[PDB]
């Protein structure tokens, strides 16, 4: 059952390749998780070295021929647009779930029963999801709790020394843009600007806007307090 | 295996001569012929023809397979040009001719191993061909067994067996055979051929298919439209006028309206509009036409003129039928009445001639029967069936049936098929071999035994044993040719061929398998000239 | 180059066996997913049988014939694409040992497949059960089979109304012993052609009888509807005509200049006067209309439509009867505008439309669909065609047949009983047909996960002693009766399934050689 210039992997042989395809992608991303995770290098081919712990930037910069890792990367891209965090968490759940399933595949269990067991447990997981969750008050004086949420998103990708630097910056950035009511928040109102020549621990928050071109003349005033704008 | 590396006769290519090219011509012709060997006969199977683009097609026609077959060898290229010569003469039979020339080369190749020179092998085949044509003359016969019995009904029975019409076919085959023999005509200068498009076929469902009637003439579906006119005229003769333009009251145009300012012009224009067509009606009555057939209809005032004269008017005839009726009556369908400045029917010029016109009662159908026109040689069939879907399958089957029947009967000279010609010539040339007694006797004997490949491979495609039927095929003819030349016989019982449907030996003349003589004579003549062209090659120069 | 002997029969069966083997996991609602590897870095996860084999490049020509077989099945039935291909591929696989190992001539097998095809059609008619085609509640539960597991499941009740009201308009159901029986002819292709309008709700989707036009009326104040309309169709625009030859008007005298300017307006009125001679209430033209022709026809009491496509006017001519006449002076009185109910110009989705809708069914209709987006309309479109295809098979025969392997096993048991009473060499290949019929239900068992050998023999025992309505459940996978949970499908699906399967199987068995040439 073959014709020239064709390749086919059949009779459970594709399962051993697909599960191994997940074990290969898992072990690579198993290194970086939580605040104890690891840093990796991404070469774009132009000679620019980029070091990032974000699984979103990793999966886009690497090229993988394995089709199993392609679906994981494409689905994680949808998770990166929706959730925006926990890209590695999704990959670690997919790989290990296939490893526990592959052990039952060797036992002769049909994959439909295996997938049906995941959907039934997922529906029960959603029930425990609503029971285990904690309802937080809508008060905006919750900054103390926002300090805890900030350390969750910070400590992961940094040495924890930049956390104390970025904790008042990120927390003040959200509450300043967010008016006090239930309406919405706009992330476009927060500008992201990068500068050189000074250490990263000196990163500061700017309540106003920053710009490049200044007044050129030696006698122009450097500091002007409470001035009218034209 | 392949022949190459001459190392003689320095030139821009190789040199192949001797038994090298003689064995190459056999291997090349065999591979080309093996394609059409399984497609021989109706029991054969079609094969797929693939192109270089990757598309393909599937057909059993030997003319299309050999034309689309790629042959890179000259010995097989002659067979490709042989199919072109066969299509330009008979037009059919390329499958059997290739199989003949293929076996003749295999028999001649064994004669080369017998130390027989190929020139005499060529002449030995030509001498056997001269007698083979003379032997067909005692085989071939004219049209026979059409009176007192019917061998043609077995042709229509096998062709309609694949359709619902095949249930009553025994009664329906008599309608096809008895009609085709009665419609015989002569076109120009002694052709004596059967009309292709004649024998009109109409359909109506009131009843079962058994009630289908065969009319000795044209059956037109129409009425008199008035009960005051007689339904039967023309004891001796009638003049039928086939008309298109209406006899109805004439208008001017569909876009113009008549506004009467002067009340004098009212009566004028009114009677003028009817007066134009009324004079045209007067020209028809004065032309001696008892039956008037109009395509666009007739008015009530102009029809009353036919009622008083006992002339039969008919409204809204089928124009496709009137064209064939006018040709049979010698008439001409008139699309508009005029010549130059005049208007008339020219007093029995565009009019036709017919023996009798009678209107039969069909038991919930009513039509007009036309019988015995001037020159017709035609008929009409009124079909009855289970439904229109059945009547459609009947009309398509009667065309597919009669077509096979009329083409074979078109030539007044036919020979029995199913392997009768190939088996009979094997017996004749076997005794003729003793009339030489020097060398060609070996070539003539192999020529006659090479004709057995046609019935052999024919029985192979039919899922029947070829070792039995072919051996029995020769035994029946050999025993029948013992008392035949002595002009003294108990019972002859010759012409027994192969019946591949029931797997038994039957008479092909009674079974209805017949091929015209021009097909079989030109087949052995073309297959021999193609076999000679291969045997004449002792050297091949390939660049 | 050339394949002779039995080698061609092997390659023809192997090619058809390879195509079927791919989609064996594509059969059933629980069917697995097929991951295809493109020559590029892409992949295809779709489980649709037609979308898979289309993306699979094939070499042997018999595999291309199996691809064209599925293309014909897609035009007949909307679902069951893998059912016909797997069945046609298994018949050649079961006849393979008898053709070679048993040394049976292929024509004998082909003649045996024709006898097995006739017997199979008789068994399907015996195991089929009738249903009321006039029951509206029953037709909704039938079409629902092709509805669920789709986005239209919520509107399924409205999806069935758009499906039934559309086919009931174009269908002509007639029969008698006089003019014959059309056998309930229904044309979905040409007559049911649909127009998709964005915006709105599915509840606002109506089936209009007539031709829908997107172009508006030339003047805001005009008759909105006419009781007994008179329609004129013409391709020619409405404007001042000019001669085909050289036309030069030289004006010297002073008072003759304004006269020619009036004649130019009279020629426009003359072309409109030739139209008004038949007193039309509606004028539809292919090209634009000049402002003068708009005013002349407005005072004439008729409706004017401009910029109408030529393909639309051809569909108008069939539901109306008005034939397109180029020149206004050649306009016939034979072509009329009868059977047109309303001219209503009512605006739909902030876009002015034109309605030809009438109170009668001239064997055609125009469906107006509303949705929340173009992707929703495309989902409603293809689902409406599959919804009407199921309703078509129910209107083309009253009887329903059980699915889920019930009919597949019901035929195989009856073929085994007729095999013992059928003498001759054709008996051995005749038993291969019944073994091929058991592959479809066993395939659903393999996709379910149960034991294919154990559940097949037990399912066969249910058909032998008990009834034939005991199939295999899709959700569970255990032997159950199909009367409990109806999987029931129309018989026309099973009719053309085995019909074209034998025709495609015999076609490959007839080919004993394959050569390459142009």
């Amino acid at each position: 059952l073959l014709n020239p210039k064709a390749e086919s992997l059949r009779r459970d042989a594709a399962l051993k390749v697909n599960v191994t395809s997940a074990e290969g992608l898992q072990s690579v991303l198993e290194t970086n998780l939580g605040p104890k995770g690891t840093l990796k290098m991404l070469v774009d081919g132009a000679g620019n070295i980029k070091l990032t712990k974000d699984g979103k930037v990793l999966l886009t910069e690497m090229q993988i021929q394995s089709p199993t890792a392609v679906l994981i990367a494409r689905a994680a891209a949808a998770q990166d647009e929706i959730t925006g965090d926990g890209t590695t968490t999704v990959v670690c759940l997919v790989g290990e779930l296939l490893r526990q399933a592959h052990r039952f595949i060797q036992e002769g269990v049909h994959p439909r029963i295996i997938t049906d067991g995941f959907e039934i447990a997922r529906k029960e997981s959603m029930k425990f999801l609503d029971e285990f969750k904690i309802s937080k008050t809508n008060l905006s004086n919750d900054r103390e709790f926002l300090l805890q949420v900030a350390r969750s998103s910070l400590l992961t990708k940094v040495d924890a020394d930049l956390t104390e630097v970025l904790t008042p910056i990120v927390t003040d950035a959200v509450l300043s843009v967010y008016d006090a009511q239930a309406d919405n928040l706009d992330l476009h109102m927060v500008e992201i600007m990068q500068m050189q020549h000074l250490s990263p621990k000196d990163t500061t928050f700017i309540k106003g806007l920053v710009l490049d071109h200044g007044g050129r003349h030696p006698d122009m005033p450097t500091r002007v307090k409470n001035a009218y704008v034209l | 295996f392949n022949n190459s590396r001459s190392d003689t006769l320095f030139l821009g290519g190789e040199k192949i001569s001797g038994d090298d090219i003689r064995n190459q011509n056999v291997l090349a012709t065999m591979a080309v012929a093996n394609v059409v060997k399984s497609s021989l006969g109706p029991v054969g199977l079609d094969k797929m023809l693939v192109d270089d683009i990757g598309d393909f097609t599937v057909t059993n026609d030997g003319a299309t397979i050999l034309s689309l077959l790629d042959v890179q060898h000259p010995a097989g290229k002659i067979l490709v040009e042989l199919a072109q010569q066969q299509d330009r003469e008979i037009g059919d039979g390329t499958t059997s001719v290739v199989i003949i020339a293929s076996e003749l080369l295999k028999r001649a190749n064994e004669l080369v191993k017998n130390k027989i020179h190929p020139t005499t092998i060529i002449t030995g085949f030509r001498v056997a061909l001269r007698e083979a044509i003379r032997f067909i003359n005692e085989v071939l016969s004219t049209s026979v067994d059409t009176l007192g019995k019917e061998t043609l009904i077995n042709i229509a029975k096998t062709s309609m067996s694949s359709k619902i019409i095949g249930a009553d076919s025994d009664f329906f085959s008599n309608m096809v055979v008895d009609a085709l023999l009665a419609v015989k005509t002569q076109n120009s200068k002694g052709e004596i051929k059967y009309p292709v498009k004649a024998v009109n076929v109409l359909k109506a469902h009131g009843k079962s298919a058994t009630e289908s009637l065969l009319v000795p003439g044209y059956a037109l579906n129409c009425t008199v439209a008035s009960q005051a006119m007689p339904k039967r005229i023309a004891g001796g003769n009638v003049k039928i006028a086939c008309l298109d333009l209406n006899l109805q009251k004439a208008r001017m145009a569909m876009g113009v309206q008549i506004n009467i300012d002067d009340p004098e012009q009212l009566e004028q224009i009114r009677k003028r509009e009817a007066g134009i067509v009324l004079e045209r009606v007067k020209k028809i009555i004065d032309a001696g036409a008892q039956v008037v057939l109009t395509t666009k209809g007739i008015d009530d005032l102009c029809l009353k003129e036919f009622v008083e004269a006992k002339i039969m008017g008919v409204r809204r005839c089928k124009k496709e039928d009137l064209r064939r009726i006018a040709r049979a009556t010698g008439a001409t369908l008139v699309s508009s009445m005029s010549n130059l400045e005049g208007e008339e029917t020219f007093e029995s010029s565009y009019l036709g001639l017919c023996d009798e016109v009678v209107q039969a009662k069909f038991s919930d159908d009513e039509c007009i029967l036309i019988k015995g026109t001037s020159k017709h040689s035609s008929s009409s069939i009124i079909l009855r069936g289970a439904n229109d879907y059945s009547l459609d399958e009947m009309e398509r089957s009667l065309h597919d049936s009669l077509s096979v029947v009329k083409r074979t009967l078109e030539s007044g000279n036919v020979v029995p098929g199913g392997g009768c010609v190939e088996a009979a010539l094997n017996i004749y040339l076997d005794n003729f071999a003793t009339t030489v007694g020097s060398r060609e006797q070996l070539a003539i004997a192999e020529f006659a035994a090479a004709l057995l490949i046609i019935p052999k491979t024919l029985a192979v495609n039919a899922a029947k044993d070829s070792s039995e039927l072919v051996a029995k095929l020769r035994s029946y003819h050999a025993a029948s040719q013992m008392a035949k030349p002595e002009d003294v016989k108990r019972r002859s019982y010759r012409n027994y061929g192969l019946d591949l449907i029931r797997g038994k030996i039957v008479d092909e003349i009674h079974a209805g398998v017949l091929e015209p003589t021009i097909s079989k004579v030109k087949s052995l003549k073309s297959a021999l000239e193609a076999c000679v062209a291969i045997l004449r090659i002792d050297t091949m120069i390939t660049v | 180059e050339r394949t002779t002997g039995r080698q061609a029969q092997i390659s023809n069966i192997t090619a058809a066996k390879a195509v079927a083997d791919v989609i064996r996991t594509c059969l059933g609602p629980k069917a697995m997913l097929k991951m295809l590897l493109d020559p590029m870095g892409g992949l295809v996860l779709t489980n649709d049988g037609h979308a898979i084999l289309r993306e699979i490049d094939v070499a042997h020509p018999a595999a291309k014939s199996m691809l064209e077989l599925s293309r014909t099945q897609d035009e007949e039935v909307g679902d069951g694409t893998t059912t016909v291909i797997i069945l046609a591929g298994e018949i050649l696989a079961q006849c393979a040992p008898y053709l070679i190992e048993k040394n049976i001539h292929p024509v004998i097998i082909i003649q045996a497949l024709k006898k097995a095809l006739t017997d199979a059609l008789e068994v399907i008619k015996q195991v089929s059960k009738p249903v009321d085609v006039e029951n509206d509640a029953a037709m909704k539960k039938l079409i629902q089979a092709s509805i669920g597991t789709k986005y239209v499941i919520h509107w399924s009740e409205k999806m069935c109304e758009l499906a039934l009201d559309a086919v009931k308009t174009v269908r002509k159901d007639l029969g008698q012993t006089v003019e014959g029986e059309p056998n309930f002819e229904i044309d979905i292709k040409r007559y049911v052609r649909v127009e998709k309008i964005p915006g709105g709700d599915v509840l606002d989707s109506r089936v209009l009888k007539g031709v829908l036009l997107n172009k508006d009326v030339v003047h805001p104040k005009m008759s909105r509807h006419i009781e007994n309309p008179r329609v004129v169709l013409l391709d020619c625009p409405l404007e001042y005509k000019k001669g085909e030859s050289q036309t030069n008007i030289e004006i010297e005298k002073e008072e003759d200049w304004n006269r020619i300017l009036q004649i130019e307006e009279e020629q426009v009125q003359l072309m409109c006067e030739q139209i008004l001679a038949v007193r039309p209430t509606l004028v539809i033209t292919e090209k634009g209309v000049s402002d003068l022709a708009q005013h002349y026809l407005l005072k004439g009491g008729c409706s004017v439509l401009r910029r109408v496509k030529k393909s639309d006017n051809n569909r108008i001519a069939r539901v109306t009867g008005a034939t397109i006449v180029n020149r206004v002076e050649d306009l016939k009185e034979s072509d009329v505008g009868t059977n047109c109910g309303l001219f209503k110009v009512e605006m739909i989705g902030d876009e002015y439309f034109s309605f030809l809708d009438n109170c009668k069914e001239p064997k055609a209709c125009t469906i107006m669909l509303r949705g929340g987006s173009k992707d929703i309309l495309n989902e409603i479109d293809r689902n409406l065609q599959d919804a009407m295809a199921v309703a078509r098979n129910v209107m083309l025969s009253p009887s329903l047949s059980p699915g889920g392997g019930a009919t597949e096993m019901a035929v195989s048991v009856k073929l085994a009983e007729k095999a013992k009473q059928l003498e001759g060499i054709q008996q051995w290949p005749y038993q291969a047909v019944a073994d091929a019929m058991e592959c479809i239900p066993r395939t659903l068992i393999q996709n379910a996960g149960g034991d294919p050998i154990r559940l097949l023999s037990q399912l066969r025992a249910k058909h032998a002693q008990g009834n034939f309505t005991t199939g295999i459940d899709g959700d569970k996978g255990k032997i159950v009766d199909m009367v409990s949970y109806g999987i029931w499908e129309p018989e026309v699906i099973k009719q053309q399934s085995v019909k074209t399967a034998i025709e495609s199987a015999c076609l490959l068995l007839r080919v004993d050689d394959i050569v390459s040439g142009v």
